[PDB]
């Protein structure tokens, strides 16, 4: 969980909800996609490879 | 040259320092507005602490020493006064009118056209407040009120117990309703008295079908609970009988001394018999009450209470229909006491609340009074309770005497923004700009009310104003005026629909009061601060 | 015997139920009605924490 | 030149760090008493300003006793005062109960969850902790004595005076019952007047016993007054027995030469006529709360009457409650009702060094005296506290004749309901909900903490036991440190007393949680 911390800092510095850029990513990341993190380039909560 | 004993700003520097201060006396209590605002918690350096929202409560505790922030503290309790609600708003508003209104003359704009044109915003603001933006509350009936209180006590620590809290308030308010001459229904709230008491839930708290006195019989001997009480009020004081300084006893035959001795007590015996010969079970009094009339109102199965208020004593007698009596005297020149001075109540009851006690006077007969008992969690939450009650029981008062609401949310300012720009151009050259910073002022509300809620504030103001601004181009679209703001998910709404009003009388006073007071900081060029 | 003040120790357990520009300034206001009883203490000399209780 | 906007001395702080600050201030003040929850709690010596020495475990005196700077800790002191006027026991696992609802609150303020959105949660989760609690709720008779013994116990198992439990048990319980009182169709228990306990230090705790009757430290005013008097017919006085000046100013004039005289003479013969007013109703002892004159004590003597003067209001009170007497303040007026006859014996004996005024034999009293003798006046002092619990749990029970079940089992079957319940929820503010739900688990978990197990695994086995069916019963053996079952182990509670902890808890974090600014520093302006 400790993990957690850097995608919801950076989600937080971007100025975004890190909880749903953090859900996103463990659905995404269950899917089987690994290379999929924040995007920074969008004012609401997203992901892209 | 001058000579004065003391300093001299003049110019721009005390223009900006005006303001400045005034800013800063908006930034103190900026972040307590709205839903989504928060409470401040004030400590008195003496260990006392004031948790609040209110505006004018945190003004007066503030220690202030620039002058022109003590026109905006008293501004703030000037509009508690008048008005009982928008005690952030109208400081806010006049602090953003002073801003802008300053950038005006730094920009070279004369103050007298500035101020001409805040007068012409103001009025035309008014107008088209009464003529555009007002709901009659005829066709809504007892939603609109509990509305109304649901959306003061927003901001609260009562928020989310609204849905008790509004219908405690309207039923209390509506207790108290009296039409006095020319058939006009005035409601006069601060009779119902609010009893604070820590202990259980807020849930818990009562609204009394009477009155409440924070206050216990005298003596352990008499009942704790009279059934058909006979209230007695009195405005003496039943204690042995003493001559005044204009009389004095002087014993030249010792005989009489014991007779004297007696007849002094014996006065106030006589007249606790005449009061209690009518049939009197409850007996009120402003003044104390010795242990021997104590006694006798004992023996009698009766009861007494002593060191009454004032003001709740006059409440007891004109809701029961007795009479305050100050003194046993009729037109004959003697000293008698009849029944038609006696009120009457269905019960009188000694209750305890919290490991303490108060009375409870319930159904007063010939008119409804009506109190509530505030239970918390400790001191402080009670009366931040208190304070945000009596918010909702101004805003109530406001609503049931004039029948006009206005869509709350920020939907007022935005419409009145959107119109005061389209209406500058047809005014004058620099009233023109005057009035356009009036309208750009009136947009701080909406902005701090997006700010709290931690969402984007400019492009929630931006939807707003494109709807009010469809909305009063489109005549086909005039629905819109009531889009307000959604503070939970932090997009525009029907807040009309939704129901979040506030009176219309608040919006008046509230912008006509920080007129007068930016117009007022806005006429000095010059100070000087004298040495004391 | 009145000398041992026998009210001394029901007065002390009914006590017990508890239910520089500064001096000039705190006395220069405030109504003349009240009485102000002002205490004079320096740290680490004993006696002033037995009063300052009192 | 310090031209300024505010004064010099007033300090601002706002953000973050305000909320931080709080909760932690919130924490710290739990962590005070933490240790002093369970039957195996430790004592603690609090040193009073006034030089006395307080050693106690009851949560709201150690609360009491300490003076704090931060407001938030004074807002958690006031909050233990609370909760012990209200019902007079669960102080320290309110206290427990806010520090850790602040805690979980602050977990979530850390992230960008508005405090708003935290505090409607906290209110729908009281909600359902008070429809749970209802919900597992027993009903008690109360008229069987054994039901209200157990439930006395269960109370005072966890304070010093447990080592005499069946003692103290009985004398709260009979303070309670024959303090119960009913007149005009109200009904009334008034602990706080009546009851009153009175501490000698010295003897034995086990010789501790409630009287039927009052007990004042007073003696007869003269010693040829009888110290023992079988069926005494007792009359009770405010008006002084002396003469004393009359309102108005009355000066003399003097110019014969008997005029003196007879003005003594007639002193004295005011004296012998309220005397003989009193005789007149033939009584056998007169109580005054005021001075009784040395001419009126012979006088009283010679009917045969004792007197005893300046007795406390209260106390006056009590004895007429006692003795079925009712206070009078004009002897003249004295009625055959006035006369307090129900006192079975009064008597007059030497405790100690002083002397102690008996009225122990009345019958059916509405008051009573409970007369503790003890090691020492500290040990006696929390002997009084753990009996004020005791009578005030009675009372609770006696006005509410619910019960919930102790040692953490209410606790976890909350928690494991509202975990239930939020498993629908499907928003954002359920997260916030099973938090303040999990919360609930710091009372089994400081009752195994004090215990000495090991906490892990007696939480898991104790949520794994919840989950089934019926175990809401099922909570920790505080001595032990084993699962054990309420309905086996007797540990039981008022609902009254869990419904206003939980109240008062999670209203002390909503307010706690309102707060995001701080200004301090201004002057009083009264
Ligand atoms: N439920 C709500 N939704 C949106 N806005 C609201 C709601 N309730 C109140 N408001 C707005 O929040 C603003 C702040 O009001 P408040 O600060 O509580 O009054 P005061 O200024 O007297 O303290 C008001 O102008 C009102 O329009
Ligand atoms: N015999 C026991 N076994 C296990 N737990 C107990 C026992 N007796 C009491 N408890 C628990 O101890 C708690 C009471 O602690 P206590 O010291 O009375 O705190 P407070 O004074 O704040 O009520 C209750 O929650 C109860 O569940
Ligand atoms: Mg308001
Ligand atoms: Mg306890």
């Amino acid at each position: 969980e400790a993990f957690e911390a850097i995608p919801r800092a950076l989600a937080e510095n971007s100025g975004v909800k890190a909880n749903e850029v953090i859900s996103k990513l463990y659905a995404v990341h269950q899917e089987g996609n690994k290379n999929v993190g924040l995007d920074i380039e969008a004012e609401v909560p997203a992901v892209k490879d | 040259p001058l000579s004065v004993f003391g300093d001299r700003s003049t110019g721009e520097t005390i223009r900006s320092q005006n303001v400045m201060a005034a800013a800063s006396i908006a930034n103190i209590v900026k972040s307590s507005l709205g839903p989504v605002g928060l409470d401040k918690m004030l400590v008195d350096d003496i260990g006392d602490v004031t948790i609040t929202n209110d505006g004018a409560t945190i003004l007066k505790l503030l220690e202030v020493e620039h002058p022109a922030a003590k026109v905006l503290c008293e501004l703030a309790d000037l509009q508690d006064k008048e008005v009982g609600d928008g005690t952030t708003s109208v400081v806010i508003i006049a602090a953003e009118l002073l801003k802008n209104a300053d950038e005006l003359v730094k920009q070279k704009i004369h103050p007298t056209s500035v101020i001409s044109g805040y007068r012409l915003a103001c009025k035309e603001a008014v107008r088209y407040i009464n003529e555009n933006l007002i709901v009659n509350t005829d066709e809504l009936g007892r939603d609109c009120l509990i509305n109304a209180a649901k959306t003061s006590m927003s901001s609260k620590i009562i928020g989310i117990n609204g849905d008790f809290f509004a219908n405690m308030v309207v039923d209390a308010v509506l207790a108290i309703k009296y039409t006095d001459i020319r058939g006009q229904p005035r409601y006069p709230v601060n009779s119902v008295n609010i009893l604070k008491a820590h202990g259980r839930s807020q849930m818990e708290s009562m609204l009394i079908s009477g009155y409440a006195l924070n206050c216990v019989v005298g003596s352990q001997g008499m009942p704790k609970r009279i059934v058909n009480a006979k209230i007695a009020c009195l405005d003496f004081s039943l204690q042995k009988t003493k001559m005044k300084l204009g009389v004095q006893v002087v014993i030249t035959d010792p005989e009489k001394l014991d007779q004297i001795r007696q007849r002094e007590s014996d006065i106030t015996k006589e007249r606790i018999q005449k009061i209690l010969a009518t049939g009197a079970n409850v007996i009120l009094t402003t003044g104390g009450i010795d242990d021997m009339c104590l006694k006798y109102f004992v023996e009698a199965g009766a009861m007494a209470v002593r060191r009454v208020l004032k003001r709740d004593l006059k409440r007891i007698a004109k809701a029961s229909g007795a009479t305050i009596l100050s003194t046993l005297a009729n037109l004959e020149g003697e000293e008698t006491f009849e029944a038609a001075m006696l009120g009457q109540a269905e019960e009188v009851v000694q209750e305890r609340i919290c490991d303490d006690e108060l009375i409870l006077i319930k159904n007063t007969k010939a008119r409804t009074s009506a109190s509530i008992i505030l239970r918390g969690a400790n001191d402080f939450m009670c009366d931040e309770m208190e304070r945000s009650l009596h918010d909702a029981l101004c805003v109530v008062k406001r609503v049931l005497e004039s029948k006009s609401v206005v869509p709350g949310g920020g939907a007022v300012e935005a419409a009145l923004s959107i119109y005061l720009e389209n209406y500058a151009t047809s005014m004058g050259s620099r009233e023109q700009l005057a009035i356009a910073e009036f309208a750009r002022s009136l947009l701080v509300i909406p902005n701090t009310l997006a700010v709290n809620a931690a969402q984007d504030s400019t492009d929630l103001v931006a939807k707003l104003r494109a709807f009010h601004n469809e909305a009063q181009v489109n005549p086909e679209r005039k629905n819109l005026k009531w889009i307000g703001l959604d503070l939970s998910n932090g997009k525009p709404r029907d807040n009309k629909q939704a129901g979040v009003f506030e009176p219309t009388i608040v919006k008046v006073k509230s912008l006509k009061f920080a007129t007068e007071a930016a117009i007022t900081i806005l006429r000095i060029d010059d100070l000087i601060k004298l040495h004391p | 015997f009145l000398q041992q003040y026998r009210k001394q120790r029901m007065e002390e357990m009914r006590q017990q139920l508890h239910k520089g520009e500064g001096f000039l300034d705190m006395i220069d206001k405030e109504q003349k009605s009240i009485v102000i009883m002002v205490h004079i203490y320096e740290d680490g000399i004993p006696g002033t924490e037995a009063m300052n209780g009192c | 030149r310090p031209v300024l906007v505010l004064s010099q001395n007033t300090k601002r702080e706002s953000g973050r760090k305000v909320q931080s600050g709080n909760i932690n201030a919130a924490k710290t003040i739990a962590d005070i008493i933490r240790t002093c929850l369970g039957p195996k709690s430790m004592m603690k010596m609090l040193l009073d300003p006034m030089g006395g020495i307080v050693m106690t475990n009851d949560g709201n005196a150690i609360l009491r006793e300490i003076q704090v700077q931060h407001p938030a800790a004074k807002s958690m002191i006031e909050i233990s005062r609370t909760q012990d006027e209200e019902v007079g026991d669960g102080t320290t696992s309110v206290i427990i109960l806010a520090g850790e609802m602040l805690s979980v609150a602050e977990h979530f303020l850390e992230q960008q969850m508005h405090p708003t959105v935290v505090i409607s949660a906290y209110r729908k989760a009281l909600d359902d902790m008070i429809s749970t609690l209802k919900k597992i709720s027993i009903p008690v008779d109360i008229s069987d004595s054994d039901m209200m013994l157990n439930i006395i116990n269960s109370s005072i198992t966890t304070k010093a005076i447990s080592r005499w439990s069946s003692l103290a048990c009985n004398i709260a319980l009979d303070a309670v019952k024959m303090v119960q009182f009913e007149e005009n169709g109200r009904k009334e228990i008034d602990i706080k007047k009546y009851a009153r306990v009175e501490k000698i230090p010295g003897g034995i705790i086990e010789d501790s016993c409630v009287l039927r009757g009052v007990m004042i430290n007073k003696d007869v005013t003269h010693p040829r007054m009888r110290r023992y008097i079988k069926n005494p017919r007792i009359v009770l006085l405010d008006s002084s027995l002396e003469y004393k000046k009359g309102e108005s100013q009355t000066d003399i004039e003097i110019t014969r030469e008997e005029d003196f005289t007879r003005i003594l003479q007639m002193e004295e013969e005011y004296i012998q006529q309220l005397c003989e007013d009193i005789i007149q109703l033939k009584p056998d002892v007169v109580i005054t709360e005021k001075g009784i004159s040395d001419l009126a004590q012979h006088y009283l003597m010679r009917a045969n009457i004792t007197a005893i003067r300046r007795v406390r209001k209260t106390d006056n009170n009590r004895i007429a409650r006692a003795c079925g007497a009712r206070i009078v303040s004009r002897p003249e007026e004295l009625r055959e009702d006035d006369v307090g006859t129900g006192a079975g014996l009064l008597e007059i004996k030497k405790i100690g060094d002083e002397y102690f005024t008996f009225i122990t034999d009345c019958k059916d009293p509405k008051a009573c005296t409970i007369l503790l003798r003890g090691a020492s006046k500290e040990i006696l002092s929390e002997v009084e506290r753990n009996l004020q619990d005791a009578m005030q749990v009675c009372r609770n029970v006696l006005l509410d004749p619910q019960l919930v079940p102790g040692g953490g089992a209410s606790e976890m079957a909350v928690a494991h309901a509202l975990t239930e319940k939020s498993k629908a929820m499907t928003g954002v503010e359920q997260w916030p909900y099973r938090a303040v739900a999990q919360a609930l688990e710091v009372i089994p978990r400081t009752l195994i903490q004090n215990c000495g197990a090991s906490t892990i695994r007696l939480l898991t086995s104790l949520r794994a036991k919840h989950t089934q069916e019926n175990c809401e019963t099922w909570g920790v053996n505080g001595e032990t440190g084993t699962l054990v079952d309420m309905k086996e182990l007797g540990i039981w509670e008022p609902l009254a007393v869990k419904l206003q902890t939980y109240k008062t808890a999670v209203e002390t974090a909503v307010l706690l949680l309102r707060i995001d600014d701080i200004v301090s520093g201004h002057k009083k302006k009264g």
